[PDB]
């Protein structure tokens, strides 16, 4: 009966939602309350009982804001399909758009490969028992997450004082240096779970360190890393207002108009017909291009 | 490879699981290790292979010190008790892993793998992950992996534990054929008396981390040198009787049975060190006990348990003034019910005489099949 | 001997390579030179004198560490529950939910800022997850919506053999008791790893600056350094001092979770 | 609780690992499962326990459908094939896990855990994690967990696979005493004929997910239903000689031996469904083959392989006519070298006859023991 009285206190609020005129908010809160109460009260949905808190938190954190953005894409906020027809007929940047997307996907693929490789190699090396300074080594190795990724670029620019190929190489190397410790922590955790008896057998088979790695360590780590690799690929594919100091100005690799900002990955290529609503608070168009990028990266992912 | 061990002592902190093992296996010799559960067989196999450190002593393989040689360059192959199977590889990949690593050829490896799978009756399961298998199939996959590899030393470790009788017989035949083909030194750890007595040129019987005896299977069965070994060799443990020595001859010791009539018999055993009045320990195997139709002491008792095996009947008799029960193995099916009287004869020439400390008075009877 | 021959060679090569890699990736992180240009910056964040933004050590560092710890604990709990459910029990729509949640995981801040600001200023009514500047309603335990960690603990759960919890269930343990007493103790390294990742993600979280209404007193040290970064002066010589300060809590948390990390947990458990 | 399965069939995709199984186990029955390595014994065990899901049929435990009941409520305690132990718990915690989950008192938990560990010989190991336990000790802990529990059904899945001869005998005795004291249903899976015949009230033989024959141990041994069970029950396997029919009397068939002399003998076997000139398969158990001194028909041949087992001698004879080797078992030690000729007699009253399909005409000979 205790879980029933909690719903009423929540249920008292659902009146205030309809009182304030926010029908979508009322619908969401009533739906979530009813789902939680029924799932908890009924003994048959044990798995749903375990799932409900995380799913509800995920919903209220990402799904509702995302669908609100897609809805904003269908209104002026300054519409239905006029913004999408515009972004389809966006010929002025269409040819640069394809090439910028191609370079972005190539860059994301190479950087996720390099980051995973470096992280896994370092985690395997630190896993070694013969290594003496394991703790100091791995703490100094994770240290590159100390910077909040906002002035690491500034210090890089200070230490480096053109050549758009060099710009691309610096782009890739700074991503590797900034992102490897994530995969290294992940590979440390996933290397804790490998049984040692397989290593014993492989040693019985004459395997050296490199062969042992490539045959047992890698295939047993690449399997649980695949969803993580896909998500990290998406993160290295798209970015936002953060870690933005590389390439101060426009490198113009493929006719791209890039700011004093990093991660030109289909965001700084479009900032001005985008960003703070197309530069002139055209958040409808901004949400439209965001929906387009979401749709095509989702098509790529599957 | 003439695997040799000298003073090999292992220690897991304070406990000692291997104490002064002095073994000597000649090149191309079949040696089987049998011992009570937890004696040190797997630890000794690992120490030979190198999966665990040797605390003190010298391990010789091919007249080269291998105390600090790494397990990969030891040149040996081992069949793990947990089968050490790779979960992320099919059966074919698991069995061909070794040849692929050691300079693959893409055709000889395939031919060897197919032949080994065919002779292990593992053809239809050539592309299934070890999750989609049974225990017997996993053990056979480990055997096939070792056989596909061509190690100098075969360190088999209980490879027939999860197999039916016919499959065990076929596997033993195949292993014998492989040994007679390669001529490679192999060490085999098993708990099957049939396997030990069949596949052996020399058996080592461990006991609490030490060697109790070494010799031919017939020598171990017929002339055991220790009470523990005598109780170990044979599937029904040999009946042991406490007994007092009354007199000693030049080459035979006479003893007095604890039954009320206290009859005394002459045993053709070595007389040295035998002291008049010592509390001996007589031992007679169940198979050797003749029916009562022979003029002898005749240990009449009362039946307690009758176990029917189809081809033989095992009768347990609770002799008066005897703590344990004499085990009797009669041929074929015998219809004897519990609570009935039964009598058995004691062959004087089939009795081993064991001293108080556990040693055995050497038998002086020339048993068949033993030089 | 398990230890291979010529170990000194491989050990020496590994040590030299690791030292060179450490130097190469530490050179750009040598951020303390701009700070120690003048000793007055440590102005005087640690103690002494007057600094227009409030002393980070007692306020901004404390807020950041509190928020990070609470968010990490809640994230670990929720993710471990979700991963146990997804990996080792059945319920309709499971696969659809996995694929969905994967797709909806990824999103940039170009939509997040406006959508979440709308969410917060629409919240309004009284609940402990207060939408506007709260330091306890936003960010704090509200970063909880996470997909990577759910996937990570799920994948780790797939690694552990099932027969252990099958035997636990055959002993009369309900799934909750089995999950508490068998699955978690053998899976604890992944909880340590995910706790580390969550703590660092919460510590270095510049976006989602919903605390802007109260932007001088207690709030996240990330937004604090963002305030330090001002357009008309571009003052950095004290700004980076807060970053080097925030370098410390991650190190401490990483060592504390390092005391947890251990291998060979499911050693000798099952055969085959 | 009685356990009965009705048309239970389990199919992994295409593979039908169990086909139309119809078993019925009464209360307090020691049914022992035997079969080839991978016929489906462990799968049947897991489906009874509930770890797997049956694709058809119904599984009744205590006269209630348990197809959808979770493993917790079925009241089935299973000893795994893989020694499913918790590595993060010592031996005492591993054994007392079930009792602690049941919320029993600490004193009762300790008393019963000590009681079980005493009979399983683990008292000094009572304070160790499984990582430091040998294979046999791990198996004994696996058995002891269920022993210290008191489940209504015992699913022992190959419990004595890694234990020596004497220790295995002791485990058999302790398990039998446990069953006699308790009176609960125990399903046993083994590859030991000694274990099966000495423990089973009723034996079930599986064959590629199919029940071959169900009955008493001695009934299976004496009157096998088909060629498969005839060659599977008893080790070594029974010799098989293809034969030709000449005359069928009212209750006895005259088969013509494939020898050049074509000696025809009358077998006291059922004469139903046999035609003059059919091609049957004669079968004679090795232990039943007679010495050539006293016999009516002699099967002369040459020795190929002689296995000295100590208590018995096995001789393989290569008959010129039949392609296989007549496996012969003689008591005690016989010194016959390879390549020498050897002759044995065929006792007609002890030979089984089989059809080309596999079904065996029932024997008309009243074997002792079997009712
Ligand atoms: N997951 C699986 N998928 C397909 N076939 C399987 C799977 N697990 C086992 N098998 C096969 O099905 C049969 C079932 O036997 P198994 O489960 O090994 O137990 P047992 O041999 O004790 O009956 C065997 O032939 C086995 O190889
Ligand atoms: N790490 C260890 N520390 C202490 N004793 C151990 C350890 N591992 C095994 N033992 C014990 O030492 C003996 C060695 O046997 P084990 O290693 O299990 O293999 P096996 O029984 O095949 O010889 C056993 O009694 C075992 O319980
Ligand atoms: O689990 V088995 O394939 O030895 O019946
Ligand atoms: O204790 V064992 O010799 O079965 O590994
Ligand atoms: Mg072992």
């Amino acid at each position: 009966s205790v879980l029933g009285l909690l719903g009423l206190l929540v249920g008292y609020l659902v009146v205030l939602m309809y009182a304030q005129g926010e029908y979508l908010f009322a619908i969401t809160t009533l739906i979530l309350s009813s789902a939680g109460l029924y799932i908890f009260a009924n003994r048959k949905a044990y798995a749903w009982r375990y799932v409900y808190p995380g799913m509800a938190g995920m919903g209220l954190f990402v799904l509702f804001p995302l669908v609100c953005t897609i809805a904003i894409a269908f209104t002026n906020y300054s519409t239905g399909w006029k913004n999408f027809t515009r972004v389809f007929t966006d010929e002025g940047i269409q040819k640069p758009f394809l090439a910028i997307f191609v370079w972005t996907v190539v860059f994301s693929l190479i950087t996720v490969f390099l980051t995973v490789a470096v992280g896994m190699v370092l985690a395997c090396l630190v896993q070694w028992e013969a290594l003496r300074g394991k703790a100091v080594y791995r703490v100094l190795l994770i240290l590159p997450y100390a910077v909040p990724s906002f002035i690491s670029i500034l210090i890089f620019k200070g230490l480096f004082n053109s050549d758009p190929t060099t710009a691309r190489t610096m782009l890739i190397i700074v991503n590797t240096w900034l992102g490897y410790p994530y995969m290294m922590i992940l590979c440390m955790g996933l290397l804790k779970a490998i049984p040692d008896d397989l290593y014993e057998a492989s040693a019985m088979d004459g395997a050296g360190p490199f062969q042992n790695f490539f045959k047992i360590t890698l295939p047993l780590l690449i399997k649980p890393l695949t969803p993580l690799m896909i998500a990290s690929f998406a993160f290295n594919f798209n970015n936002f207002v953060l870690i933005q100091l590389l390439t101060n100005g426009g490198p113009d690799r493929l006719g791209t108009t890039t700011p004093a900002g990093y991660t030109d990955l289909l965001v700084n290529y479009t900032y001005r017909i985008a960003f703070e609503g197309g530069g002139g608070q055209d958040f409808g168009l901004a949400a439209a291009i965001a929906t387009l990028i979401f749709l095509l990266v989702g098509a790529l992912a599957i | 490879a003439s695997v040799q061990l000298q003073n090999v002592t292992k220690a897991w902190g304070e406990v000692v699981v291997s104490k002064d093992i002095n073994l000597d296996i000649h090149e191309g010799e079949f040696v089987v290790f049998v011992g009570p559960s937890g004696c040190g067989k797997s630890t000794l196999l690992r120490m030979i292979a190198g999966l665990e450190t040797i605390t003190s002593g010298d391990l010789f393989i091919g007249e080269k010190r291998m105390n600090d040689t790494p397990p990969a360059e030891r040149g040996v192959g081992m069949v793990f008790q947990s089968y050490a199977l790779y979960p992320h590889l099919s059966v074919a990949e698991n069995m061909s892993f070794g040849l692929k690593l050691a300079g693959a050829k893409k055709e000889v490896i395939n031919q060897r793998v197919n032949q080994v799978a065919e002779v292990l009756q593992l053809a239809h399961l050539l592309d299934r992950k070890p999750k989609a298998l049974s225990g017997g199939q996993r053990q056979r996959v480990a055997i096939g992996r070792t056989l596909v590899a061509e190690p100098s030393v075969f360190l088999l470790d209980e490879p027939l534990s999860n197999l039916d009788a016919a499959l065990r017989v076929q596997m033993r035949i195949e292993i014998s054929r492989l040994h007679k083909r390669l001529g490679r030194t192999m060490i085999y750890v098993t708990h099957d008396q049939v396997e030990a007595m069949t596949l052996a040129d020399k058996i080592v019987v461990l006991d609490a981390g030490r060697v109790a005896q070494v010799g031919k299977p017939l020598e171990l069965y017929h002339y055991p040198a220790d009470r523990f070994v005598a109780g170990f060799i044979g599937s029904p443990k040999m009946n042991f009787l406490p007994v007092k020595v009354t007199a000693t001859a030049i080459d035979q010791v006479q003893v007095e049975l604890p039954m009320p009539n206290r009859q005394q018999v002459w045993l053709p055993v070595e007389s040295r060190d035998v002291q008049v009045g010592a509390n001996m320990s007589l031992g007679i195997r169940p198979e050797h006990l003749l029916p009562s139709d022979i003029a002898d002491v005749i240990l009449e008792g009362e039946v307690q348990v009758v176990e029917q095996l189809g081809n033989e009947t095992q009768i347990h008799i609770q002799i008066p003034s005897i703590r344990q029960n004499l085990v009797y193995r009669q041929n074929d099916v015998v219809l004897v019910e519990e609570g009935a009287t039964f009598a058995i004869g004691l062959p004087p020439e089939r009795c081993h005489l064991f001293r108080e400390d556990g040693t055995a008075c050497r038998r002086l009877h020339k048993e068949p099949g033993v030089a | 001997m398990v230890q291979p021959k010529s170990q000194k060679a491989r050990l020496f090569i590994t040590h030299l390579l690791l030292l060179l890699f450490i130097a190469a990736i530490m050179f750009p992180l040598l951020m303390v030179v701009a700070i120690s240009l003048r000793q007055g910056n440590f102005v005087e964040q640690a103690d002494g004198r007057i600094t227009p933004p409030p002393f980070p050590v007692l306020l901004w560092l404390w807020n950041s560490v509190k928020v990070a710890g609470i968010s990490a604990i809640g994230i670990v709990a929720l993710s471990t529950t979700c991963a146990y459910a997804f990996a080792r029990m059945r319920f309709p729509g499971k696969a659809t939910l996995l694929k969905g949640m994967l797709i909806f995981q990824m999103f940039p801040a170009v939509l997040s800022l406006v959508a979440l600001y709308a969410l917060f200023d629409r919240l309004g009514e009284y609940i402990p997850f207060i939408g506007l500047n709260t330091h306890g309603g936003v960010i704090f335990a509200y970063l909880g919506g996470i997909a990577l960690h759910v996937w990570t603990i799920k994948g780790y759960f797939e690694t552990i053999d099932s027969s252990l919890e099958e035997a636990a269930a055959l002993d009369g343990a309900t799934p909750w008791q089995a999950f508490r007493l068998v699955l978690l103790p053998l899976s604890v390294p992944i909880l340590a790893v995910v706790f580390i990742l969550s703590f660092i993600a919460a510590i270095t979280e510049v976006p989602v600056a919903s605390l802007l209404l109260r932007d001088v007193n207690s709030y996240t040290l990330a937004v604090g350094m963002q305030q330090y970064l001002n357009p008309q002066n571009y003052l950095w010589g004290d700004f980076a001092a807060a970053a080097v300060m925030s370098a410390l809590p991650i190190t401490i948390v990483f060592l504390l979770a390092q005391r947890w990390l251990v291998n060979g947990l499911t050693a000798g458990g099952v055969k085959g």
